[PDB]
């Protein structure tokens, strides 16, 4: 009596499965999910982030072994253990295969999230990164002293295993390149972490000049410039023009810390100007 | 690509119309009626060929800011490709409003004016326009006008790409819908 | 219809007109204008008079028929296929296809285009629009095309187009355009050389 | 007889959290209930396929998604089978209203009996000649997950800046602080008018008026003297801008009052450049 | 059907947007006071 | 609507009559004396003139659905006006919730 | 029974539409 | 004489309220 009401009853919540992954497919997911083996009451296997845009997941009932309920192998990664997430990715108590699915690449996406993490520590000892859990996301700093933006979110899309990244205030193509650049790999977010420390850096400039009477600019497109101290300068600098009165500069450069790698050092310099012409310079007391 | 237009037509004497019209509003789709009214006249090229070049040009009086139209109906084609339906070659342009006063330079010529004043439905592709054609005496004049007779026409037309069949099998049964009150078929422009 | 001014860039006496492109788009990224696609600008002459048939990347989905002292018709894309469907009141008149390809930079309201005018293989000249994209009334913001052109054009100003000259309050139309580059085109056909 | 997997009643639920005659009633409850499936179809399947900013979890009749990063969105279809926003619940009925209207449009029907078919301003877009901008903004085909979304970032944001006003007027009695919302907002802009005057001289000192546009994720300033500064969406900067603001009253409030009382005004500086370094923004100063 | 839902739909919003007049004037007035109050 | 629906009305009701003038008629001729033999005239042409206009108005109605037939399923409704009209009469209660907590707050307020 | 249509009207106003018969 | 105030101000609004109220419910 066991025996055929048990097996019945584990065909019959296969099928169950197998028409609801048929739902995913032709309702909302399409092609992000493909059933690669469906043998009536004997196994399923799906493929989740495939080649496409490659993982599985399948379920058995074993030839043996009555007692057992049905079995889940994630044989692609055979995941590493995280004590919580691959316990709720190993039961089908509940007759949702999308939840199945979810905490399966929820699984993966923060293995996926804590090798970056192992990569910008291996870059930066003392980090001050956060893996945040709720949506799978990593929130590294900028700059040290920071707010709860300023800070590069970087989330799995798991429903396709991308990264996509977030900051406020970048414009849309450095961010679909950096976005483009990380998915091909993780490895190269190391230099463009140097690149918008000094961008962050502009911004925290712009911002603070805002109220005063000025015009500030990345570019200033004065002869000289070979000759004259103003050539001989970083490429990360900030022209601040005084607007009550032209011909006035000030000059932010800035500079990386060589310890600190969320530091920067800034340097203020007076230039005037008259084709204008740079006329001269001095650097500011530090304090 | 070149896209062909069909074709079905036939007539309703007016004092069944609206028994017409209120059918149309069951079978076309979940629409109030249109009201229509436009004025169209028509031009023709008399090159050197033994067919003079054709175009006609609609401005929708009733409605301002309406863009002008042009209409290039190619000639039928004789193949029994669709049976059913006036298959032609269609070009239609949307235009700016001083389009007669360039056709006067390009050595077009006027031939007839009239008015078509009626209603519009559609069903899918379908495009039904039950409208009553209004000759214009005085020429110039838009408001001097008298009905050509006292039947309303119908048309059914779809307007697709070459070729394209299923087409006029849809139509077919779009019309035999409406066989006791509107005869519609495809008649042949000669005679 | 924000006002435009239409002009030829010489030849610079030397050099070839790529790299006049250059220099010309350079001092465009001097001034702090930032690319934002490329533009395309066809021009046909038809014959049985002429009439003139011209094609804009800006409004992709017209063609302009310019009928060269009378009126200009705009018309969609279908108006090129009654050419063909005309074919023998109108011939093509071949050897006349004239084209201007580049980018175009936008510096604050202010559109350049910078174009090459390739009849066939060879390129002929440069051709140089500017548009100002708020003013819609020709001849009153023209001081402000004036100072940009005298900015990064410097030498070579042009000045005034006729269609300019036609002295009210009259609306600047697309059609404008259009006549400014048939003007151009055609003078750059009598260059030749 | 109604057909099953109609029958019952459901509904969208729309939530913010800070966390991790006898047929008439059946008939209209069941078409009810189709409608919220069709709504919750278009969601999820937007969700999924769509890519967006800070991507979605669907799990199976909800929705989450992080539109700020200490915000939670959650939208679930509650099918009852026998803190929530009404205001958002409404409005997806109404675009997915219009989303069928746009189908079923009088704007298709070409008047021209010729003329083909069609939308109407793209029938225009031939004779009165468009540039890019008009033909993609009449064919921009924007979802309903983007819409909500950057309805309910409009809500919380111009919720966090009403808090952070009433904040300051109950905290700063010193010059004092007044609001004046409008009467009109859309789903994506509000807007105030603040003041700050001293209590007894409210004719004297006028002089300090602000004026801000609460977007979707920006606050943008007009100041009375012609200062235009946009803030973020945190709820710091509104405060120290706010706060500098008074301290500007505080000095503006003395000029305007020597003027009445016919002392002199010697010196005015509105941004002192002497003495200590002032952490939220600069002082002022007269004599 | 069509022409009596629409009547009562234009009924109902005639009625939504006078009370959001009457409301906002209220409102107005309520600030006023309150922000002007010395506590 | 009331029209078509009254003419079927009055046909059932005339049907009633038809059935209740052959009784009628039957009733007279079973009588030992029947004297009113007018009457008995009466009543049959009053039987011979209900059955005709019968037959008179229902061939008509079928001609008349001849005449308007189609044989599809009329895919006209009225559903979006509904729905407008039930989002609507929603806001309404809305504003009506909202109204009572602000007046229970105010009554909160005065109260004391 | 009764007619809704004529076809003489039907082939006369097809034949000025289709050209200008009965127009000018 | 801002407590008075304050509760005139109230007293206003709650009687534009309840005439509110009546209006509405008669929808």
């Amino acid at each position: 009596m066991y025996n055929c009401l048990h097996s019945f009853c584990l065909s019959l919540q296969l099928e169950v499965l197998h028409s609801q992954t048929l739902m995913l497919i032709r309702e909302r997911w399409g092609d992000l999910v493909q059933v690669e083996r469906y043998h009536a009451g004997k196994c399923l296997s799906l493929s989740v982030w495939n080649q496409q845009v490659v993982h599985k997941v399948t379920i058995k009932i074993d030839e043996n072994d009555v007692s057992k309920p049905l079995q889940i192998f994630h044989d692609p990664p055979l995941p590493a253990s995280d004590s919580k997430l691959v316990e709720r990715a190993m039961k089908i108590d509940h007759l949702s295969i999308e939840k199945l699915l979810i905490d399966s690449v929820h699984a993966r996406a923060h293995q996926k999230l804590q090798e970056l993490k192992a990569i910008l520590r291996g870059f930066n000892a003392n980090e001050n990164s956060s893996i945040e859990t709720a949506l799978p996301a990593l929130v590294v700093p900028i700059l040290e002293p920071c707010g709860n933006s300023e800070c590069l979110h970087i989330f799995v899309d798991l429903h396709s295993g991308m990264f996509q990244l977030m900051l406020y205030g970048l414009d849309q193509a450095t961010l679909d390149d950096m976005e483009k650049s990380v998915n091909d790999d993780m490895k190269r977010i190391i230099p463009w972490i140097q690149q918008l420390k000094f961008w962050l850096g502009q911004q925290r400039c712009k911002q603070s000049i805002k109220h005063l009477p000025t015009i500030s600019s990345e570019t200033l497109q004065l002869s000289n410039y070979s000759t004259h101290p103003i050539g001989n300068l970083s490429k990360n600098k900030l022209f601040i023009k005084l607007t009550r009165l032209p011909q006035y500069y000030i000059v932010v450069e800035m500079l990386e810390v060589p310890n600190k790698p969320t530091q920067l050092s800034y340097k203020y310099y007076f230039m005037s100007v008259n084709p204008a012409m740079a006329l001269l310079l001095q650097q500011f007391k530090e304090n | 690509i070149n896209m062909m237009e069909y074709l079905l037509q036939g007539s309703v004497l007016d004092h069944s119309l609206e028994s017409l019209i209120h059918r149309l509003r069951g079978l076309c789709d979940n629409m109030e009626p249109e009201t229509f009214l436009d004025h169209e006249m028509v031009f023709l090229l008399k090159g050197q060929q033994a067919s003079p070049f054709v175009l006609r040009a609609r401005r929708s009086m009733d409605r301002a800011g309406a863009p002008w139209h042009l209409r290039y109906l190619g000639q039928p084609e004789m193949g029994d490709k669709n049976r059913h339906a006036l298959v032609r070659n269609c070009v239609d342009i949307a235009t700016s409003e001083n389009l007669t006063d360039f056709l006067m330079e390009m050595g077009f010529r006027m031939d007839h004016e009239f008015v078509a004043k009626g209603h519009l439905f559609r069903k899918g592709i379908m495009k039904i326009m039950v409208y009553k054609i209004f000759r214009i005496l005085v020429p110039g004049n838009t408001d001097s006008t008298e009905a050509l007779s006292l039947s309303y026409l119908v048309e059914l037309s779809v307007v697709a790409p070459a070729g394209q069949d299923m087409v006029s099998d849809d139509m077919k049964n779009f019309a035999e819908q409406l066989k006791p009150l509107v005869h519609l078929e495809k008649i042949d422009p000669k005679r | 219809m924000g006002v435009t001014c239409v002009s030829q860039m010489p030849v610079a006496e030397g050099k070839s007109v790529q790299q006049t492109v250059e220099l010309l788009t350079r001092k465009l990224e001097m001034l702090g204008a930032e690319k934002q696609g490329t533009f395309c600008v066809d021009c046909e002459t038809y014959h049985t008079k002429l009439m003139y048939v011209m094609h804009n990347s800006e409004y992709p989905l017209s063609c302009f028929a310019l009928f060269e002292n009378g009126p200009c018709l705009i018309a969609d894309t279908n108006f090129d296929v009654l050419m063909v469907k005309l074919k023998g009141f109108f011939q093509s008149a071949k050897a006349s296809k004239i084209e201007t390809r580049g980018t175009r930079y936008q510096y604050c309201d202010f559109l350049v285009k910078v174009g090459t005018v390739t009849m066939g293989p060879s390129a002929r000249g440069i051709s140089v629009e500017v548009e100002y994209g708020p003013c819609v009334v020709a001849s009153d913001c023209w001081s402000l095309l004036l100072e940009f052109l005298q900015s990064f054009l410097g030498s070579h100003t042009p000045g005034a187009p006729a269609v300019f000259g036609n002295r009210h309050d009259a609306v600047y139309g697309p059609a404008d355009t259009m006549v400014q580059y048939m003007e151009l085109f055609n003078k750059i056909r009598k260059q030749q050389q | 007889q109604i057909p099953s997997d109609l029958e019952g009643s459901a509904y969208i639920k729309v939530s913010i959290q800070k966390q991790a005659p006898h047929w008439q009633t059946k008939l209209e409850a069941a078409q009810n209930v189709l409608l919220c499936k069709e709504i919750f179809a278009q969601l999820s399947r937007e969700a999924v396929q769509i890519k967006s900013q800070v991507p979605h979890i669907v799990v199976k009749n909800q929705i989450i998604s992080q539109p700020f990063p200490s915000l939670q969105l959650s939208i679930s279809l509650c099918h009852s089978s026998n803190d929530h926003l009404y205001v958002l619940e409404h409005n997806l009925h109404l675009l997915i209203r219009e989303f069928h209207k746009q189908t079923l449009s009088s704007i298709m029907m070409p008047h021209p009996a010729s003329a083909p078919f069609g939308h109407k301003r793209m029938r225009l877009s031939g004779p009165q000649a468009f540039d890019k901008n008009e033909i993609n903004s009449l064919q921009s085909s924007e979802g309903l997950l983007e819409k909500i979304i950057k309805q309910a970032k409009h809500i919380f944001l111009r919720s966090r800046a009403a808090a952070t006003i009433d904040s300051l007027a109950s905290r700063i009695e010193d010059p004092q602080i007044q609001a004046h919302w409008s009467n009109i907002n859309d789903v994506y802009e509000s807007s105030v008018k603040v003041l700050i005057t001293s209590q007894g001289y409210e004719q004297i000192c006028k002089s300090i008026q602000l004026q801000l546009n609460i977007g979707v994720e920006q606050i943008r300033v007009v100041h009375r003297d012609g200062r235009v500064i946009t803030l973020s969406y945190q709820e710091q900067e509104l405060q120290d801008f706010l706060l500098s603001q008074m301290s500007q009253h505080q000095v503006h409030a003395v000029q305007q009052l020597a003027k009445v009382m016919g002392w002199q005004v010697l010196s005015f500086s509105n941004h002192v450049g002497l003495g200590p370094i002032e952490s939220i923004g600069n002082a002022s100063a007269i004599t | 059907r069509n022409q009596q839902l629409r009547t009562l739909q234009e009924e109902c919003d005639r009625k939504l947007i006078t009370l959001r007049d009457e409301i906002s004037i209220d409102l107005y007035e309520l600030e006023e006071e309150y922000y002007s109050s010395s506590s | 609507l009331a029209n078509e629906r009254l003419r079927a009305l009055e046909d059932i009701e005339r049907e009633i009559g038809a059935i209740l003038q052959n009784a009628g008629t039957v009733i007279l001729e079973l009588s030992k004396e029947k004297t009113n033999e007018r009457l008995l005239d009466r009543q049959a042409a009053a039987f011979t003139a209900s059955v005709q206009h019968v037959e008179a108005e229902l061939s008509a109605q079928i001609r008349y659905l001849t005449q308007v037939a189609t044989g599809q399923p009329h895919e006209g409704s009225s559903y979006s006006s509904r729905k407008d009209c039930q989002m609507a009469l929603k806001r309404v209660d809305y504003a009506r919730l909202k109204l009572s907590d602000v007046a229970r707050t105010c009554e909160q307020m005065l109260e004391n | 029974n009764k007619q809704t249509f004529n076809p003489t009207d039907t082939n006369a106003l097809v034949a000025a539409v289709a050209f200008g018969k009965g127009l000018s | 004489n801002e407590l008075q105030r304050k509760d005139a101000l109230v007293q206003k609004h709650l009687t534009k309220l309840r005439h509110w109220q009546q209006v509405l419910e008669d929808i």
